[PDB]
């Protein structure tokens, strides 16, 4: 249907042009309609401070007659449950409070979170899920939901409001925070931005109209500042005293309620709606410019507008810490209590070091303590949660974690190692062992068949070095998801199928400018592609992302580096083909399309025929044939091609069985120490000790 | 260190 009125301004009609659903096109254009009267935003609002500016109101050993009790509000989201339960063990105090909202679309996460507010009687979680996207404005109506709810639940006398995610970590105790908060109970703890006002309206887009839809941030437009307030703003973690809360929560006067509707279509509002608020509110005279966070911001690597497909609008985000920065822990310039952000798949050693220096160390003969385990699919989401590579490739380390177990029992007689694979993958883990990727970790149910029972097993699939090398070169690696800020791949594995777009990366050690020679060469000795790059003297990391023509050749590719045709380093990378098409066993018209190379015989316009001599990579007709037959097959002919290829890029280390087995050379899982069945303590929540602690 | 996540355009 047409709108209530003539839309047009270009960013209305841009978000129109690329909102997906009929819901959203409408709210697009009520939205605008509803500003264009001027009849949506406020133009003026009353200031109730009767400060001229600001405030900034400015030892911990001590032990408090009346301590505070803290409501922490956890707002989580993804798939690190293990490093959230060791963060709860930290900071968890009998007396305080603990309600925690997980993302609508992170529904493993949730599981585990029901597991703990069972436990523990003052750990609720949220009935009410939001999909808190970057920069929406669904956070701000997280928070302010959560507020009310936390003042209406009577058994619960909190005095300060904190907010956590999955990637904070307190840097003291608790004692001392309960020390500190009860001195300044009277105070609200918010930081600003520190620099030029006008420039921080610009860089936030204040003055720029948003909304939240079908988990998109559309811009439309443009809008004044409310006229008779100073808007302030900066971080959105903070701590804020009931006393305060509730005056956001219940206020009927001028301020809250016209700032509730412009924050309502504001981007980022939970970074400067508060700071608006309590500025020039009766409670002015209460603000400490101090969060006591500490976030190692980095711009020079956290501002690459990563979320240009979330909003529409530019970002930057906290880098996580490393082990060099645990000096910036000890620093008594000013009080601060908790920092951001930790990341246990990028580094885990850092979160150890602060943990025991906080707590003290565990007993010796702990196990687990340098390693992580991370669940990547859980069969309650279901298949179609997965991709049809990740399911493809899964299925496929499973059968070699059976192969395994049938040539490690060596005997004349019947095996009773032999399996017979049942359904799909019951579960998935990351292994990680002192910060360095040891693969997956796959729970899959199998029929021995010697006794012709159904089992429960667990193996563990490790890839194959492929690097191969007085340059500056260090290392080369092919995958996608590459993570700028962090400077690695988020699809750890490197699983690849047909119709992805591979990208090579390249990482260098201090040194002279120099130039180097990129090389593609695809299963069959075809050229793909071919390009030369300046490293800058200063350069660290490298990456590129060749416009490659799909479907690309199955099989095991090659990435080359030369230096003025000096051959230097080398690796190989894995595009498997796939065994599933929309979760369905693949039929030969689908296969056929799919696994015979890209349409154009050739990969990119441009040829390069004339290398594959100078290079040594002749291109033998015979392969080229079976390559061809190979593209055609189906079923178990397709399945023998796969596991072949998996072979000889992945090795199965090990496999255990979670229950009784009648293999008698295979382990207990509990009983090993890479099983993600085998004992972690540090991530374990058992009961409630005396002094009200976890920890 | 500075505060605000946003950058223009
Ligand atoms: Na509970």
């Amino acid at each position: 249907q047409p709108p209530k009125c003539d839309i047009s301004g270009k960013e209305a009609i841009s978000a129109l042009s690329r909102a997906k659903s009929k819901h959203c096109r409408q709210e697009i254009g009520e939205t605008y309609c509803r500003h264009k009267l001027g009849l949506l935003m406020p133009e003026k609002v009353t200031r109730f401070c009767p400060l001229e500016g600001k405030a900034n109101k400015n030892s911990v050993e001590y032990m408090p007659a009346n301590p505070v009790r803290i409501a922490f509000v956890l707002v989580v989201h993804g798939r690190a449950s293990r490093q959230l339960q060791r963060m709860f063990k930290a900071i968890y105090h009998k007396d305080h409070f603990y309600y925690i909202h997980v993302d609508k679309r992170s529904n493993y996460l949730h599981r585990q979170v029901l597991q703990v507010s069972r436990q523990y009687s003052n750990v609720r979680v949220t009935p009410w899920r939001m999909a808190t996207i970057w920069g929406g404005a669904s956070l701000l109506s997280t928070y302010l939901q959560s507020m009310r709810d936390l003042l209406e639940m009577t058994d619960w006398p909190w005095d300060f409001f904190i907010n956590l995610s999955a990637a904070d970590y307190p840097i003291r105790t608790n004692d001392q925070l309960v020390a500190f908060l009860s001195r300044y109970r009277d105070m609200n703890f918010l930081k600003s931005h520190g620099r030029d006002n006008a420039r921080f309206i610009r860089k936030q887009g204040l003055d720029r109209l948003f909304l939240e839809c079908d988990a998109h941030m559309w811009r439309l437009g443009d809008r004044r500042i409310p006229e008779g307030i100073a808007v302030d703003g900066g971080s959105d973690w903070f701590l804020l005293n009931r006393r305060f809360v509730e005056y956001v929560t219940f206020s009927t006067d001028d301020l809250v309620t016209k700032m509730k509707q412009f924050y309502s279509y504001t981007l980022l509002p939970a970074e400067s709606f508060f700071h608006t608020v309590l500025e020039n509110s009766p409670h002015c005279d209460t603000m400490v410019d101090n969060n006591l966070r500490i976030t190692n911001w980095n711009r020079k690597l956290g501002c690459k507008c990563q979320y240009k497909h979330i909003v529409d609008w530019c970002g930057c985000s906290p880098n996580d810490f490393k082990p060099q920065d645990f000096h910036r822990f000890q620093q008594t310039a000013r009080p601060t209590f908790f920092a951001r952000k930790f990341e246990a798949v990028v580094n885990q050693e850092i979160i150890g070091q602060l943990d025991y220096y906080l707590y003290g160390n565990y007993p010796a003969g702990t196990p687990g303590l340098r390693s992580y385990w991370e669940n990547v699919y859980d069969e309650p989401d279901g298949i179609h949660s997965l991709s049809d590579v990740t399911l493809t490739l899964y299925h496929s380390f499973a059968r070699l974690g059976l192969r395994r177990a049938e040539t490690s029992l060596h005997t004349d007689g019947e095996n009773s190692c032999r399996y017979y694979p049942m359904g799909h993958p019951a579960s998935v883990h990351l292994y990680f062992l002192a910060d360095r990727f040891q693969g997956f970790l796959i729970k899959h149910h199998a029929t021995n068949l010697a006794v012709s029972k159904l089992e429960t097993l667990e193996t563990w699939v490790m890839p194959k070095k492929v690097f191969k090398i007085f340059g500056r070169l260090q290392f080369s690696e092919v995958g996608t998801d590459w993570d700028a800020k962090e400077r690695l791949f988020r699809n750890f594995g490197g699983l690849l199928g047909p119709m992805d777009e591979p990208v090579g990366m390249q990482k260098w050690g201090k040194g002279p400018n120099v130039t180097v020679t990129v090389i593609w060469v695809d299963p069959v000795n075809v050229i793909a592609a071919t390009y030369d790059i300046l490293i800058e003297s200063t350069a660290e990391f490298t990456h590129y992302k060749p416009p490659l023509n799909l479907p690309l050749r199955p099989g095991v590719w090659t990435v080359k580096i030369l230096h003025h045709w000096v051959p230097v380093a080398e690796t190989k990378f894995l595009v498997a083909p796939l065994t599933f098409s929309n979760r369905q066993p693949i039929k030969p018209e689908e296969a056929l399309k799919l696994h015979n190379g890209p349409l154009r015989n050739a990969y990119m316009e441009q040829s390069f025929q004339s290398l594959n001599p100078v290079l040594s990579l002749p291109i033998n007709p015979a392969q080229v044939e079976q390559a061809r037959r190979n593209a055609a097959s189906t079923g178990t002919a397709l399945e023998g091609w796969l596991d072949s290829l998996v072979g000889g890029m992945w090795t199965a280390m090990d496999i255990c069985a979670t229950g009784p087995t009648a293999c008698p050379v295979m382990q207990t899982c509990s009983q090993t120490a890479w099983s993600s069945f085998s004992p972690d303590p540090k991530s374990e929540l058992g009961a409630v000790k005396p002094d009200g602690r976890l920890r | 260190a500075a505060e605000g996540s946003g950058e223009q355009d």
